[PDB]
């Protein structure tokens, strides 16, 4: 059991870096970008209407 | 005449339709203090104004106009240099008078001359990741893209004091043959800021070899905007009439841009992507196409901008103009602030695209630009290792792999570390990249051409 | 003068308003509504009325008071609560039988029932002044320095006459000065317009520290006045602890307090709590409330006040600063000052930029930064104080990438981290050494090395133990602790003592929370010479175990040395320290040997 | 004649307006700039003046020219540099001693100083005539006449008057036309208004080879003669890099050079650039200059200029093209142009469509991509020609969705990436597969398999490979190198490979050497090769470090073979790829048993 258990902690390691690492900022940048673009088309068409 | 209304900077003026564009008119308030501004917009029997000084106090009938009658241009003289000069046109600092020998325009093309040819002349920092891996040169245009938790003016300051001692250095090597001049402004930045500038420049050396304008925070976006304006007509007289070459440190960049989003709130002027005006462009432009050599072709004007960047982000509209303008980015980066890297240049995006133009070889190596490029590519290796090493572990990262996580901790440690006034020559540091090139075998540098591996090492 | 052309909405414009100019103070109706003139189109001036214009019909005269809207300086501003334009809301509980000041109801600035004692100064009739210098004082505190009253900034002449020693009303002259005819009466305050800042001699840097009295403030990265800070917001479950013992702890010479739009629990408890409070460094008369001088908003109060509230404090603090005294500006929030901006420009029809907040948001926050600061303080002999900003910037968009914060930071030189799971568990403060930063490091620590203090070498190898403390833990998640050194496992030890004496501090006891600037330099330092000479024992050859059982009795003084007095013969020199040192040399012989 | 009723910003209004055409020429005031009318509105006509305004006076004169802003076509555009206002540079520095624009110069269209030497076509005396015929030539340089003298589009008649063989000006009359008595005499130039494109006979398809001579295109994607095509990126991207190799490899008769808002000292580099180095088609004094002309303009250089640069240069290239030459026209960049116009939709007070930019911005792109295009020439002796655009854009930080880069990639049908990461490896340009692709790789694979090389056959498992390639990439971040196959590992390391080789233009010694077709199918011949023959062996069991550290010096020689100038046996095929071939086949047997 125990070098199963060696076999595995490998795998377990190698995840709970992953996902900090690379996924967890890739959602942030994504999210942000693009709530941030979003916001902007509706805020010029106000300035336009205004105008 | 005399004020209609006032609406924000913007001043209606009721008045007779013989003023020209931009020609200048005072503004005499009922204390009997005089402010000046400059016709933005005309119209008959009517101007709009902006002020540079204030923007509240402005009456009625009460208030008179006179008009100067000359449109603005900025008084220049080349005795510039050790005075003490306002952001302004003039010194409010009571700091010795301006003078004129020419009185020269800041449209963007008074009688402006620039480069029919590009620079070739090699202009060192003393610090290595500047001057090593991207180049500048007497014309080069670099912004020092820097955030809210660096120090911005720390490094502003180091780049161009340890840039001083060099210089000189430089001349005796043949590198140049003229004068070297600082033009020194800052707009509308902290008084904490101003004077820690001015202490920086008289450790060093003294403030005898720096010209400085001083604009305060208190005082208006429209004074922020002339502000760099006046910078400009000092380094292109000192140029073209006397053949010096012109070193400009502009700080902050970032201070003038926002100041252009004012005048687009406050008017009816629709902005463009960001809250960011839709001329944005142009009024960025004015500052950067003023810039190469100066004609007789001894004489440049050199320009280093700083800004700093709010959000620390590449998507902000600032950032990304400048860049695509600029000959180089040099990019400064927190994180190795954080670890104890004095300078903390990140040169991972630092690129020049004009890396020909920028880097030199009758003052300096021809084998200093087939150095960097390889540097460069093997730090980046050594990045994307460094993601690795913290995901996959040493569990199965390869033997290529290792020695570029080594020459990425050995990089940073040595080769972007120095010390506070140690300035390094452009041939030593070859020296000390060779040690960093060294460590990797003949079949991991194999990109570089055989003849360069096997003369230097 | 003028008569009412519409009322839309509390945006009101008038006909037949000449020489109106662009900051002019107006009461409009028959009521007396302030309000001020934001725009001017034509022969039509456009006035933000901060108060109700309900009942108000066109055609009501607007009458101008002849000058902008000005804030007054001058004697009894101590023990007062305010508005963001100035308006005791004291007074309005006397006669209103209210709080808040509701609409059709204004007073004066100061009150004109106290009466303070005038002295004249070193100046006599026939003697030229000039801007600043001290042409008397009034005294009404033994606490603190009280009010010398300057003669007006830009303002010159030959005094007429000079008011002898006695009582005088506020309202009343004292001065009358000859400057091409008789250039005004002046009275015992100045009025000055708040949107212009008051000159001084010459601004300088900062360079001079006082008293904080919270140590984590000191230790970590120190506070400075003159300053320019940044602390984070936490909606009054984290916010509040933090701001009301910063006003107590620190025995600054005034604290000028702005709450710039707050939920009105935390002005409620600001109030209340002054007088209550002991002072830590002694006398009666109301302590802490003495020293204070509040700015208190709620958001519900008028948007032109919470967007003048720091205008109004910040002028209040340049004012104290001629006089030559070290303040503590404590604003909160700039977020809700940037939210007032927001308001004011939608009803204007004003275009603005970035998640709805205007264009002059940067250029209002550099302006507002510059006015704070050290000066040389203006008038005759000359002295030094201070403008120490530290100003509150919360969530704005439930996160801190918003303009507000990401603005402040930048001209900002220092940030200050509060925990929030900390917080939550109610240690005030809990600074964390990740986030924080501040640039005036290398400045000030030359200036304490000066004074006394081995200040330079324990502060900044407080912050690497600590960083060094975060890579050393995560060794022994995963490989293990035993595999590792004895060396490494102290540069953790070490690092929990340093984290639970002056991080983990409780502001709800005053032998845990209130300690001179000396006594925790000296706590520090009893902490440091023991990391050393425990690193030197282990590899002299000693154990982990080994070493505990043998420090023993230093090791428990340190773990126990926050709960000591703040002096011990004096509050300088604390003299168990000094011992202390002794016991810990002859310790290291035994243990190491 | 007209007389200035306003000036509000860049923006004049004029009364006194009884006409004018749309986007007519005048010179504005007495300081003669340039201007255009974009609009009426009742008498006063909006004109935008587009040279910096810092001093023109309302009542100032406005002169009408008469025929909108228009370009002179006729002999002198090689060697010789103009703005997009059609000002000769040169003549500028000479008499002005201001080597840029300055505010108020007037110098006409072309160089009415340099004689040219006029010789009689196959047209005598009472021969018709017609638009775009060959009615005689000029020598501009030392192997070709250039510029082809054309009757004018719109113009026919018979030719009463052939001026014979000799030097003549320009301004001179050479050609007298009949049709209704004197139609009118013609002189050396002809003019056109340049929102007019020029008409063609007839075009045809796109399916004859564009050598561009970069090995990164031909490797992978292909351009056309009669191409169209977008490159993004952002600095750092090797645009103005990739327009001088460009330049000096290109088969094109002429390459005309677009500058768009340049930074000035790109501009000064690429002018010196071509007489300091040598053409591949040999070149007799300023080798590759001879070819060239240029079209610069600087950044803060009239928005008049920067605006018709697409225009002035679309209009030569036609021109051209109906001279029989094959033109490629760089475009650098459109983004620059679009800024332009989002400065002129703010300054008219018209309503623009997202981020700024008006909506009509799709309409004026595209009708510069339709001009281009193969055709047969205009006229009687009938040609073939091409107008090839390459047209560079950048991104607004990384977003590819932005006005500019997803209309440009609307009207084009080849896609040519850039990619941030790579660059910063020093790889740039840098073009995938998935961020790029060509409708003309089927056609244009058909006609190369039957000049000589493979290279149909070779695409589709090069595509494969880098498509494979980043899928596995991915695989090694996350999961790690522990779940790969051997075969993946090969894809892994001959992608690495291709990305250097081809990529990468950066020097070590020397910039890259002109690379063809032929040059760039052998490196393909090699890495193809290398993967297959490893593939074989992991399959058929073998070590990947035995195969790896083997292939070795064969890698070193691809690296650096570009360096190398072409042939070294032949171009065709040189002897250091052919004996590669034979390494490969030597050690997959090594291998296998």
């Amino acid at each position: 059991a125990f070098i199963i258990l060696d076999e595995v902690i490998k795998v377990t390691n190698r995840r709970v870096n992953a996902i900090e690492h690379v996924i967890i900022p890739r959602t942030e940048n994504t999210i942000a970008y693009i709530n941030s673009e979003l916001d902007e088309l509706d805020r010029e068409e106000f300035y336009r209407l205004k105008k | 005449n005399t004020v209609s209304g006032v609406n924000g900077p913007l001043v209606i003026l009721e008045k007779v339709k013989f003023p020209r564009y931009n020609e200048i008119v005072n503004l005499t308030l009922p204390d009997g203090t005089v402010r000046q501004g400059q016709v933005l917009e005309i119209r008959g029997d009517r101007a709009i104004v902006q002020v540079f000084e204030g923007t509240s106090g402005i009456d009625v009938k009460k208030t008179t106009v006179e008009f100067t009658g000359e449109s603005l241009r900025i008084p220049v003289s080349e005795d510039m240099l050790g005075r003490i000069f306002d952001g302004s046109g003039r010194p409010i600092d009571n700091g010795p008078k301006v003078f004129a020998e020419d009185y020269l325009d800041i449209n963007g093309s008074p009688i402006n001359p620039y480069a029919r040819i590009y620079p070739e002349e090699m202009i060192s920092t003393g610090v290595s990741a500047i001057d090593t891996m991207n180049s500048i040169a007497r014309g080069q245009k670099i912004p020092i893209f820097s955030a809210s938790g660096l120090p911005h003016n720390e490094i502003a300051a180091q780049i161009c004091r340890q840039a001083g001692l060099v210089r000189p250095t430089k001349d005796v090597h043949d590198g140049h043959e003229e004068n070297f001049s600082i033009v020194f402004a800052a707009m509308g930045v902290n008084l904490e800021t101003a004077r820690f500038f001015k202490q920086d420049f008289e450790e060093n050396g003294s403030l005898e070899r720096t010209s400085l304008f001083l604009n305060l925070a208190n005082d208006p976006t429209i004074e922020r905007i002339i502000t760099p304006r006046l910078a400009l007509t000092t380094a292109e007289y000192l140029a073209y009439q006397t053949e010096r070459h012109v070193l400009t440190i502009l700080t902050d960049m970032s201070s003038y841009a926002d100041a252009l989003r004012e005048v687009s709130a406050a008017r009816e002027e629709v902005p463009g992507r960001r809250g960011y005006p839709g001329y944005m462009y142009t009024d960025l432009s004015t500052i950067y196409e003023r810039a190469g050599r100066v004609e007789g072709r001894n004489g440049s004007i050199t320009q280093i901008p700083i800004l700093t960047m709010p959000n620390d982000d590449i998507t902000h509209p600032i950032p990304d103009l400048t860049g695509y303008i600029t000959e180089g980015q040099i990019f400064v980066d927190r994180q190795l602030h954080n670890k104890g890297i004095y300078p903390p240049i990140n040169v991972l995006p630092s690129l020049s695209r004009l890396m020909k133009s920028a880097i030199g070889e009758g003052m300096t190596r021809k084998d200093h630009g087939d150095v960097s490029n390889q540097l460069y590519a093997k730090y980046a290796i050594g990045k994307d290792a460094a993601a690795m090493k913290a995901v996959v572990g040493e569990e199965a990262l390869s033997i290529e792999d290792k020695l570029s996580l080594e020459f990425l901790e050995k990089f940073e440690k040595t080769f972007i570390t120095q010390g506070a006034y140690e300035d390094r020559t452009v041939f030593e540091s070859l020296d000390q990249a060779w040690s960093l090139l060294r460590i990797y075998p003949k079949e991991m540098l194999n990109r570089i051409s055989p003849k360069i591996l096997d003369e230097f090492y | 003068y003028g008569a009412i052309y519409s009322v839309s909405g509390p945006v009101v414009i008038a006909e037949n308003m000449i020489g109106c100019a662009m900051y002019e103070l107006v009461k409009v109706g028959h009521d007396n509504l302030v309000g001020e003139v934001i725009r001017i189109d034509g022969d039509k001036a456009t006035i933000q009325v901060y108060e109700e214009t309900a009942g108000l019909t066109v055609g009501d005269p607007v009458l101008r008071t002849g000058k902008p809207l000005s804030v007054e300086l001058g004697p009894g501003l101590m023990e007062t609560i305010y508005d963001g334009i100035q308006r005791p809301l004291k007074a309005i509980k006397e006669e209103s039988q209210s709080i808040y000041i509701p609409r059709g109801i204004d007073t004066p600035a100061l009150d004109r029932t106290i009466k303070w004692q005038f002295t004249p100064g070193k100046f006599q009739v026939g003697d030229h002044i000039s801007g600043g210098d001290i042409y008397g004082s009034v005294f009404e505190n033994s606490l603190i320095s009280s009010h010398k009253i300057l003669l007006p900034p830009r303002s010159r002449g030959t005094i007429t006459w000079i008011a002898p020693a006695g009582e005088y009303t506020l309202d009343e002259k004292i001065l009358e000065v000859e400057f091409d005819g008789k250039k005004s009466d002046f009275t015992l305050y100045h009025t000055w317009p708040v949107r212009v800042p008051r000159p001084v001699t010459e601004k300088l840097s900062a360079d001079y520290p006082l008293l904080t009295g919270q140590r984590v403030l000191d230790a970590l990265f120190p506070c400075v006045q003159g300053g320019t800070t940044c602390i984070p917001g936490a909606f009054g479950c984290g916010k509040t602890v933090i701001s009301q013992s910063l006003s107590k702890y620190s025995n600054s010479d005034a604290i000028i307090y702005v709450g710039c739009g707050e939920r009105g629990n935390e002005m409620a408890e600001v109030l209340m709590e002054f007088p209550e409070l002991y002072t830590e460094m002694s006398g009666t008369k109301e302590p802490i409330m003495k020293r204070t001088t509040l700015v208190a908003n709620t958001s519900n109060m008028p948007v032109a006040a919470r967007e003048a509230s720091i205008y109004t404090g910040i002028t209040l603090a340049e004012y104290f600063r001629d006089q030559g005294k070290n303040v503590s500006m404590i604003a909160d929030s700039s977020s809700r000052w940037a939210e007032a901006l927001r308001e004011i420009s939608g009803r204007l029809g004003e275009m603005p930029a970035d998640q709805g907040f205007p264009a002059y948001l940067g250029a209002k926050l550099a302006s507002f930064y510059e006015r704070a600061g050290k000066a040389v303080a203006l008038g005759s002999p000359d002295r030094t104080g201070s403008v120490s900003i530290v100003a509150a910037v919360s969530p704005a968009g439930g996160d801190f990438s918003d303009p507000v914060t990401t603005a402040t930071l930048g001209i900002t030189q220092v940030f200050w981290g509060l925990d929030k799971k900390l917080a939550q568990r109610k240690h005030f403060p809990s600074i964390n050494t990740s986030v924080s930063y501040s640039k005036y490091t290398n400045v000030l620590n030359k200036f304490y090395d000066s004074n006394y203090p081995e200040f330079p070498v324990l502060r900044d190898r407080m912050k690497e133990i600590l960083s060094n403390a975060e890579e050393l833990e995560q060794v022994v998640q995963l490989v293990g602790k035993s595999a590792l050194s004895d060396s490494d496992k102290i540069t953790l030890d070490v690092a929990t003592l340093i984290k639970e004496d002056f991080l983990q501090q409780n502001g709800y006891s005053t032998y845990d929370a209130f300690c001179p600037i000396w006594k925790t330099f000296d706590m520090m330092r009893a902490f440091i010479s023991y990391h050393d000479e425990a690193q030197k024992a282990v590899a002299n050859g000693a154990n982990w175990s080994k070493l505990a059982d043998s420090t023993g009795d230093v090791k428990h003084a340190v773990s126990s040395s926050k709960f000591f007095e703040p002096s011990r013969g004096e509050k300088e020199v604390h003299g168990e320290f000094e011992k202390l040192l002794s016991t810990m040399q002859e310790r290291f012989a035994e243990s190491t040997d």
